[PDB]
């Protein structure tokens, strides 16, 4: 729901909620796998920001991609690939 | 005893001294990550320099971090400031230091002096709920108007759907209330640019008429607000756009009031009009304002004497120590105004003889009652 002057209904809104939570973070995860198994780490495989500049490029709230984002549950599996992306360069 | 001052010395060239055992030639600089239980600057600026992530398997750091007077004082130092966002020193995060301050955080070490993972990282739960310590040092105020702003509707925008549950609905509420005290000055900006305000014929001359044009000369650019000031201009303000809105501050801002000060508040703004009403006939002047008071139903959401006999005929209620200080925040003489309000007293005084000011307030409420129940008290000075 992203107004309250058209019809919505509150059973159909915590389906809304949850299976949203199921796959949304995998698609923003699956661009972050691509840093340390396709190696391509901005546009060029130099560099290593683009996953230090993600860093709140996965926070925005125009897409609003914060709000339902685990602070432990989410995070936690986020920055231990940007964690591997580091490392291409130490 | 001029120790300070000597061991500034001594740590200053410690510490460029461990960055110049790095443009320096090595070998034995394995004598420095190896080697200490007390006296800094082995890890403080020896890695700090780059990422710690890069290095938590480095020597410097993660052998430190056991070592006691070293352990403590990387992580104390890096979190002194990093604070206001919209500064030429830190300017905003998206690169490298973000991702270190995530660190160091959520640890045995804590804010209140950085949020930069509690507005933007990814965390809403983490973030915005410790970040509501935060936001009652935005209480009346923003830091830059341009950075209260960011704060604020990045904690409307993840609060306007919940999705930590979505039950917790606590998190819009404070938000709210401090995003109102920039658009204000905002939107008051442009409107004294055009200009409302009018002046009293009655008060113009006295030093009680500069707490009213002070707060109109900083107010024509853009300018974050004081709220009591509001209510001391009280009977000096004219005009029928505006005199009745700080009514609105005895209630909603009464909370700021400590529940005393706000009683003898009341006795100066009451005390005021009385000798105001007494050059208009009819009673109409306050008859009016009486009406505002009883429409939105102000002494029945908060303690609140209507305009009564009893509190202006006494001198027992002039508290001197507090108006050498609300208006010995102006560059206002603070006998100037003290002995003014002294004589607001003497002159009810000298008429309640023959009823002539006491029947003036006894009328007012009491033509107000044909259709509601406020109606004329002075037991305790309210219904």
């Amino acid at each position: 729901d992203l107004t309250s002057s058209n019809f919505a209904d509150s059973a159909d809104y915590e389906i809304l909620y949850e299976i949203r939570a199921l796959y949304t973070p995998f698609l923003l995860m699956e661009l972050h796998k691509k840093l340390v198994e396709a190696a391509k780490l901005l546009k060029i495989p130099k560099f290593i920001s683009e996953a230090l500049a993600f860093t709140s490029l996965v926070a925005n709230e125009n897409d609003k991609i914060y709000l339902l984002f685990q602070s432990s549950g989410k995070l936690k599996e986020y920055l231990d690939l940007v964690a591997r992306t580091a490392t291409l360069s130490n | 005893n001029f120790i300070n001052i000597n061991n500034l010395y001594d740590d200053n060239h410690l510490d460029w001294n461990h960055v110049l055992c790095k443009v320096n030639l090595k070998e034995q600089c394995i004598q420095i990550a190896e080697f200490y239980k007390d006296l800094s600057g082995l890890v403080q600026t020896l890695q700090t320099l780059d990422q710690n992530d890069s290095t938590t398997v480095s020597l410097y750091e993660t052998f430190f971090n056991e070592f006691p007077k070293e352990f403590s004082f990387t992580l104390f130092e890096y979190l002194i400031k990093h604070k206001k966002l919209n500064d030429l020193i830190f300017r905003f995060p998206q690169q490298h230091d973000v991702l270190i301050q995530f660190f160091q955080e959520s640890a045995p070490k804590y804010g209140h002096v950085a949020w930069i993972q509690q507005i933007l990282d990814g965390s809403y739960a983490d973030a915005m709920n410790t970040l509501k310590n935060i936001t009652v040092d935005d209480s009346k105020k923003g830091e830059s108007l341009s950075e209260c702003e960011l704060h604020l509707n990045v904690a409307k925008l993840s609060s306007l759907l919940v999705e930590k549950d979505n039950l917790d609905i606590n998190t819009l509420r404070k938000i709210q209330y401090n995003l109102d005290t920039i658009d204000a000055e905002k939107n008051i900006s442009n409107k004294l640019k055009k200009g409302e305000v009018q002046i009293c014929k009655r008060f113009k001359n006295g030093s009680i008429r500069e707490v009213f044009n002070i707060l109109v000369e900083e107010l024509k650019s853009t300018t974050v607000v004081n709220l009591s000031d509001l209510v001391e201009l009280y009977s000096m303000l004219d005009d029928e756009e505006s005199l009745f809105i700080p009514l609105r501050l005895l209630s909603v801002d009464g909370n700021l009031l400590n529940f005393e000060v706000k009683k003898f508040l009341n006795a100066l703004v009451w005390r005021r009009i009385v000798l105001l009403n007494a050059s208009n006939e009819g009673d109409k002047l306050l008859q009016h304002i009486v009406k505002r008071v009883f429409d939105e139903e102000l002494p029945k959401n908060n303690d609140f004497p209507l305009p009564s006999v009893d509190l202006l005929c006494d001198k027992s209620l002039l508290t001197p120590e507090y108006i050498s200080e609300t208006y010995g925040r102006f560059p206002i003489d603070q006998n100037a105004i003290r002995e003014e309000i002294y004589e607001e007293i003497s002159q009810v005084e000298t008429l309640n003889s023959d009823n002539s000011l006491e029947i003036k307030l006894h009328s007012t409420i009491g033509s107000v009652a044909k259709e509601k129940n406020y109606t004329i008290n002075y037991e305790t000075n309210t219904v």
